[PDB]
């Protein structure tokens, strides 16, 4: 039973780390997109406020 | 003095054309032919003998060509001991229906900050009776404090508890400035000060002066009411040498008020939509709230943090103007712990072993370290669960939860929110109780024995009662 | 006294649009009729945009503006040591006028490619973590970056206090004159800092340029350049200076205010297009001159406050791109008990070992390698007891070296004692000791080596290295004190 | 990112809170009865 | 009118996000410079001068009252947006309605962990 | 023609010409200055006024100050007399060695070569470096993104590329320090003097330096790349050479363009960049190409803001890169030099139709064996040990000693031909050297040196 | 490409085929070949009868090749046809609009040229009032019923646009 | 010219992302209000008026056709961006080329599960 749970646990934690890394990559892509969009939105707000003068 | 005419009215901004005698910037102008007194503060000279001004009251009913008179000075408010127990608005009018404020001297609400050679380096701990404040980020006599928090985390309750404790223990003419806050809270504070004897409607021994400009005021009044309260406190500090308490709630509104006129004054917006002059306006206001060699001003300022950001330009700019910041957290208030002071985000410049003593400093650092270790262990607890922790780590988590509960405290002003009685814990009792929790002297008692208690003896008694019940 | 003048067309928010002044130069200092000063930043066809060195309530439409004919300059010299001055060099500590003889323009160009030599001499801070892992050299520009209340000003003040051992000695080559520019701070914070420097007797070789929060935006803008000129005076005359801009975020904010009010085109975060140009032309003036130019140097320690650790903001990005490295501070490390809260993984010094003495090089290469391995395997703590003996040894040595880097405030250490302590650390003589005692040991041991072993410390200080005799003597001292330690 | 999992809320932070509360209500029961 | 004549009124603004949008259009067309999200600089004033008129009068003024129940629609649960933060910082408490609670069967989907009443038990019968 | 300064706003100067306006991109000399101040025309504003960006500081400028039209864009001295010198964006010597005495000047603003002057076939630029030539070769006339910064031997690689191209192909090199720190510029100057690439005594220097420092206005840092490109263009078109052009950093080129565009009052695009980002990068990069006379191959140090490859500046630069060379610190910690990451470096011409079927097969085999080795390192059978051994040998053999380092390590400098590289890695893959020890392939040239070193 | 047109054509197939009253389809800023497909499919299904007066569907079309003015007013044209069939005949009308977002989008393209300060996401400041002025005509009254199926494009899958 | 004269032409736009970038440059230099990712409001019309001209004409108009193959370059495989979704809303289907399939050696790297042809299935030969 040991050598069966110490290998099943190893495999389960390997798969958990793989899924976590995949989700991290997806979330990093989303984060970069969102921060670029935030910078652009702030720039557009400042430019539109300055062009109204 | 000089007379001009209104030539433009856009929102809370009014342009006035003077033929003779253009008034300097920051002068107060009175509009002629109005029921109530309307005051316009000059902000810019536009050229062609026209000045842009900000209105201290509403601009409805204003007509182009209406006469405007120059007073020759900035807004002058009455200062003196006659202002104690009274309520005045941004321009110094009494708004308590108790008659005029017959002082003998008036002070302009715009003045220069004290010089560098007028600064005092004295740092002396001000014990408030609150466990978390005195333990981790203690306040100093004559220092600037600042209470940061989002909407609904407990800034007003904490500032009212501070009022209660210190001001009733104080003998130095407190001053409260409501800056763009709820009028309901202003009436509440007024009446809980009357019923507390701090304000006396007869036999004038009142020890608090109130200055109020609330949310329903135009941007100009909400931008200048902080200066009005500051000027009252400044008179009490300089011309009388007294030690003043200065409560301000909320100071963020001051900043916000500026924004609401910035673009109408013809200014390109800066980041997050704030005036380009944010830092310098905050500077010239806050640098007057200070202890000098002529007197002392302890100032508690409630600072609204929009959306729990703390990186928004207003709180981030305020941070560098304070001596002992107390940051309230929503993640802590949702645990049920009050006050919601964040222990790992509050700071005090007198949290120095050479000032508070090595025992106080060591206890504070041990509390902060065990709380940070609890933070670090909660991830392992989420993954593994609790049963697979080391025993040293189960002990760490137990002591950390106990310390979390023990930092909580029942307030005298929150007796309606909790039903509990108010507790005022002395400093040595706080240090001793937290040292005893950190040492392991109470590993056998439950954690709910430390929730909303005063000294540690109350934790022991509460545990004994909780056991005797079940 | 016949002067060329102009009229104030308009005034607002500290910007004066001025008629006339047909011969005023760009960045020329003008004087208003109320005595206030100003700088001509915008030369436009019909007006001049003057920024006001003070409060605009004294300026009215129609006021007379005189020229001065000179770009902004400040007094420089040794007469400024021990003084607190404003951005224009006026004494603000009430100790009388500055009896200086020389004036220097605040906007001079940096030394070129040829007048420089490589950065090779150490600039000792007295902080073990900095001197061992993030070494700073004379002529370098090392950034102190971090969130609020993380211990940056403390690093600057320790570096300033530490130079007392060199400034009280006789070796003129190792003397370092300090300059602390305070931008946008409270006056009471600067008074506390001045009192702290006086108590440590650090004022006699320090200048404090103070442009505080209630000063006009042009003054906060100009203060770093005034301080840099005061330090360039020493850099040009064969001497060595250090300058601390505390901090450059507030100078950027002041410059952005001035630009936005002058209607200059805003960019990202509303900062003007030439804010990088601003900080870069300020920071390229910290150089190391070759012997043909006197051999002097100027070391810059700019400070930057990041919001939530976001080093990808505009001004942090700029100043990180400009400087030669960074000392990063973390608040999580602060509250973990690691103080100074230096993040060794993120901190970097692109000068590196070329700015270290041979002894600190000896012990610090080993310490860096060991702490790197520890950082690699540090996630396996909370499980360390269930891995190899090698992994547990990595974790043990890592935590020992971590506690070895903690240091008290306002107590900078000499390089010899730092080397002795890191020697006791990376040679294994703290593996048998448990972590909760390391700091305590580090204190007691230190006292020991200071009391009965002045010969070894003096020999290391004089040689700069640990020779074989020094190595063996250090060995015996460490093992004896460790065996006889409680 | 020391308390990142429970500061983010979500399933992994709400399960951590539940596990902590379970364990310590158990321990507070077995600590009160022993008083 | 009712508040100043000894009577008690209750008003519901459904909703203030659309009033802020109408005000933003009206201001942008008057060529007033835009602020955050093109909203004018004084949209906080716009809502505060309105929500401050809901008051409880003392007995010298009739004792009447006006209770305000403003409504705010958030985008994808972003209570950190401009107008929601404005109106949250103005009012005396919020009733937070969530979609996850709505679909789990909790109806009305009141999030109690986030719903606040700054008046509290003072506004409550003793039995309740 | 002579005009007069009518406006000075920062680094922007409006100059009014009563007659004969200068065309856009012309250079104007401000008169009456202690040092040379050049203004580059950017717009015609109307009413005989032009807006210009300044190439130096504008302090002390007076409205009405005379300005002289030069009648051409910024002209720099081109020729062999630029080799071993340092010049700035306006072609002035900044190394204090006197005037750069060339016979010809060239404008820094020129057009990309016409469509009929392009080389219709891609070919390899042989660098003599084994890992580069094998796994991620350099196209003759292409753009190479050099990733990795400090502590991985980027300067040694740059100097070795200069030396190898000068020895093998007989072509010179230009180094454009865009946004160069003055400290690191001095360091690089002296590193090049020591390693023999620059020679202050005779005329055998191999590289021409063009520095635009960080303390220069955004216009200077924006045009310094075009200045270096003009020197390289002379060496290609007039000498018929295969020039190398190094650009460090290219992100600083983009940032200088962004700052210049923001100063000219243009509406920023996405993430704050100039609306003309792609066309700025295009009009610069389209001049680095192979003509019918010679070629220019550009190695460009890449910086990725916030480590986001989708940022507009890297994403606009990557559209032009024909190869990628990643210097990794993990490879440097293993003692392998150059520290070129063999699995992360890519090349667009690594294609059997361009490099040949044999070269491509050898490179793919090397890549697969390295991937297999790391997959086996993950867990640490019968042949897994054989792949481990062969991949250790491949790793050791990718390293190579550089000539420009002979004064440090003492060893000799190896310039391995391409055929020798292919043959050596072919033989190691086919199992011809399973008897030699793995330490026999470390820091050698061809495989003959590996067997001669295993003989010891 | 998530299935707005497939769903609106399935709704035309399910509801409009067996419908009692009339029906109006307004193509607003969509594919012209989709309009050709719909026309010939309604002919081959007998719903449009090119030989007599038995047709039951009106068709208005300003598609994605049209300038922004036509794309801004073609939804109003379809509304007008449906309003006639509702008010002046008491009929039960079906009104299919695809795509209504284009209406808003077209406004944006002219809001810049009309000299108006932009709102959030560069949109016309009159976005909500224009949308309301259009949408309040698409309604049921007590003089007749209008069932309206409108396909709404979501830019960049951002539902908070 | 071929579509209207009875002949059949194919046309490749390689690529329309760069045309969108060039048009955004022209728009920002004309000081027109930027929208999503600073693109103008009419960046959709830009591509729609262009790709609508690829058509199949009936026999009364000649019977010629014009087939369009617009190319679009995504960033990190994000096909939910602004210009990708515009061109997806314009064209009659797409061919997704994946980087994961390209690096693994599958070439052409067509994602057969996401690539669709709405109107081409009725044009396939019988044997195919
Ligand atoms: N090595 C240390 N040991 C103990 N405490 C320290 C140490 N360094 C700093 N502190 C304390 O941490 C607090 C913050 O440090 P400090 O004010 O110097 O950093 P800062 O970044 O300049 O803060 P601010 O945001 O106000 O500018 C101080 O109260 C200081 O006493
Ligand atoms: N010390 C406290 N004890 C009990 N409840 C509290 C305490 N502080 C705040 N609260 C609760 O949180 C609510 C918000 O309090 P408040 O002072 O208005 O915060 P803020 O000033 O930041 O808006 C209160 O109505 C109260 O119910
Ligand atoms: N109900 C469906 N069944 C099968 N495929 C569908 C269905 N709806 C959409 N699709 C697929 O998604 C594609 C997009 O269809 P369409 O409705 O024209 O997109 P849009 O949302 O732009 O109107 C279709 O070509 C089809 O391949
Ligand atoms: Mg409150
Ligand atoms: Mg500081
Ligand atoms: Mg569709």
């Amino acid at each position: 039973s040991t050598t069966s749970e110490q290998s099943a646990r190893m495999t389960a934690m390997d798969n958990a780390s793989k899924n976590a890394s995949e989700m991290i990559d997806k979330l990093t892509l989303t984060f970069n997109r969102t921060r670029q969009a935030v910078i652009t939105k702030e720039l557009i707000e400042i430019i539109s406020g300055a062009a109204a003068l | 003095a000089a007379t001009g005419r209104i030539v433009a009215v856009i929102g809370a901004v009014v342009d006035v054309q003077f033929d003779e005698g253009l008034p300097p910037i920051l002068n107060a102008l009175e509009v002629q032919g109005r029921e109530t007194r309307l005051v316009l503060e000059v902000a810019q000279h536009l050229g062609e003998s026209t000045v842009r001004t900000i209105a201290m009251d509403g601009t409805e009913g204003l007509v182009r060509g209406q006469k405007v008179l120059d007073s020759g000075a900035p807004i002058k408010i009455p200062v003196g001991p006659e202002t104690l127990g009274r309520i005045m608005n941004v321009i110094g009018e009494p708004i308590d229906e108790r008659g005029p404020i017959k002082t003998k001297q008036f002070a302009p609400i715009h003045a220069e900050a004290p010089e560098f050679m007028e600064m005092s380096v004295e740092q002396e701990i001000l014990v408030t009776g609150i466990k978390v404040v005195d333990l981790l980020a203690p306040y100093a006599k004559g220092g600037k404090i600042g209470l940061f928090g989002g909407a609904g985390v407990g800034k007003t309750v904490l500032i009212m508890e501070l009022i209660n404790n210190v001001a009733k223990a104080h003998g130095g003419y407190s001053v409260f400035a409501g800056v763009g806050e709820r009028t309901r809270e202003g009436n509440d504070l007024y009446h809980e000060m009357i019923e507390s004897g701090v304000i006396n409607l007869k036999d004038a021994t009142s020890k608090v002066a109130l200055v109020y400009g609330q949310m329903n005021e135009p941007p100009g009044a909400r931008a200048r009411v902080a200066l009005t309260g500051l000027t009252v406190a400044e008179y009490f500090r300089d011309q009388e040498g007294q030690d003043v308490l200065l409560f301000i709630d909320n100071i963020f509104r001051f900043t916000q008020a500026g924004s609401e006129v910035s673009a109408l004054l013809g200014r390109i917006p800066s980041a997050v939509g704030y005036q380009p002059t944010l830092a310098t306006d905050m500077g010239t206001m806050q640098e007057r709230i200070t202890t000098t060699k002529k007197g002392s001003i302890t100032s508690v300022q409630a600072i609204y943090v929009p959306a729990d950001d703390l990186t928004d330009p207003a709180p981030a700019t305020t941070f560098a103007h304070l001596d002992a910041t107390t940051v309230l957290s929503r993640a802590i208030a949702e645990l049920g712990i009050y006050p919601a002071v964040d222990p790992l985000d509050s700071t005090s410049r007198i949290m120095d072993p050479n000032i508070v003593g090595s025992e106080h400093y060591d206890v504070a650092r041990g509390v902060q370290k065990i709380l940070q270790d609890y933070k670090s262990l909660q991830d392992i607890i989420a993954i593994l669960g609790m049963d697979e922790l080391s025993e040293e780590d189960k002990l760490t988590v137990s002591r950390a939860r106990k310390i979390q509960r023990f930092l909580s405290q029942p307030f005298q002003v929150a007796e309606v929110f909790t039903g509990h009685m108010g507790k005022l814990v002395p400093l040595k009792e706080t240090i001793k109780g937290f040292q005893q929790i950190l040492a392991g002297e109470y590993d056998h008692l439950p954690e709910q024995a430390f929730y909303m208690v005063g000294p540690i003896e109350e934790a022991v008694a509460k545990a004994d009662k909780l056991a005797e019940e079940h | 006294d016949l002067e060329e003048t102009g009229r104030v067309l308009s005034i607002g928010d500290g910007i004066a649009r001025v008629h006339g002044l047909r011969n005023v130069q760009a960045e020329e200092m003008v004087e208003f009729s109320s005595g206030l000063k100003g700088m001509s930043l915008n030369l436009e066809p019909d007006n001049v945009g003057v920024v006001v060195f003070g409060n605009d309530k004294l300026i009215k439409e129609g006021d007379i503006v005189k020229r001065t004919g000179a770009i902004v300059d400040v007094p420089v010299g040794e007469e400024l040591l021990g003084r607190v001055v404003d951005a224009l060099g006026n004494a603000i500590d009430g100790k009388g006028p500055i009896g200086s003889k020389t004036r220097r323009r605040v906007g001079l160009k940096a030394p070129g490619i040829i007048p420089r030599i490589s950065v090779r001499e150490p600039m000792q801070t007295g902080i073990k973590a900095v001197d061992s892992l993030v070494p700073i050299g004379r002529g370098q520009r090392e950034l102190i970056i971090g969130d609020r209340q993380t211990g940056k000003t403390s690093i600057a003040i320790d570096t300033i206090i530490n130079q007392k051992r060199f400034n009280d000695g006789s070796d003129e080559k190792k003397k370092l004159y300090c300059i602390y520019v305070a931008i946008g701070q409270k006056r009471s914070t600067v008074a506390q800092l001045v009192k702290r420097l006086t108590d440590a007797d650090a004022m006699k070789y320090t200048i404090v340029v103070s442009a505080t929060a209630s000063d006009a935006a042009p003054l906060q803008y100009l203060a770093p350049y005034s301080g840099c000129s005061m330090g360039e005076y020493f850099r040009d005359n064969g001497k060595h200076a250090l300058i601390i801009y505390d901090d450059l975020s507030k100078q950027a904010v002041a410059y952005r205010q001035m630009s936005l009010l002058l209607r200059r085109p805003p960019g990202r975060e509303a900062y003007p297009g030439d804010v990088f140009y601003l900080h870069s032309r300020l920071l390229e003036r910290a150089a190391k001159m070759n012997d043909a130019f006197g051999g002097g140097s100027l070391t810059a320690l700019p400070v930057i406050e990041t919001q939530a650790g976001d080093v990808s903001a505009y001004i942090p990005t700029n100043v990180i791109s400009i400087t030669d490295g960074q000392i990063f501070l973390e608040t999580e490390l602060f509250y973990k008990g690691i103080r100074p809260a230096i993040n060794v993984g993120l901190s970097v010094s692109r000068v590196g070992s070329a700015a270290q003495t041979r002894a600190m090089k000896q012990v610090a290469g080993t310490m860096k390698l060991e702490l790197a391995q520890y950082r690699e395997v540090a996630a396996f703590a909370q499980f360390g007891s269930d891995l190899d003996a090698a992994t547990q040894q990595l974790l043990s040595r890592g935590v020992r070296l971590t506690e070895l880097l903690k240091q008290g405030q306002y107590s900078p250490m000499a390089i010899e004692e730092q080397v002795a302590v890191i020697y006791a650390g990376v040679r294994g003589y703290l593996d048998k000791l448990e972590p909760s005692k390391i700091t305590k040991f580090e204190n007691a041991f230190l006292s020991h080596v200071v009391s009965q072993h002045q010969a070894l410390l003096g020999t290391i200080r004089a040689d700069g290295k640990i020779s074989e005799q020094s190595d063996a003597k250090l060995k015996e001292i460490v093992t004896n004190f460790l065996a006889g330690f409680e | 990112g020391a308390g990142s999992i429970r500061e983010a809320g979500g399933a992994f932070g709400k399960r951590e809170q539940a596990e902590e509360e379970r364990y310590f209500r158990a321990q507070s029961r077995e600590q009160l009865a022993a008083l």
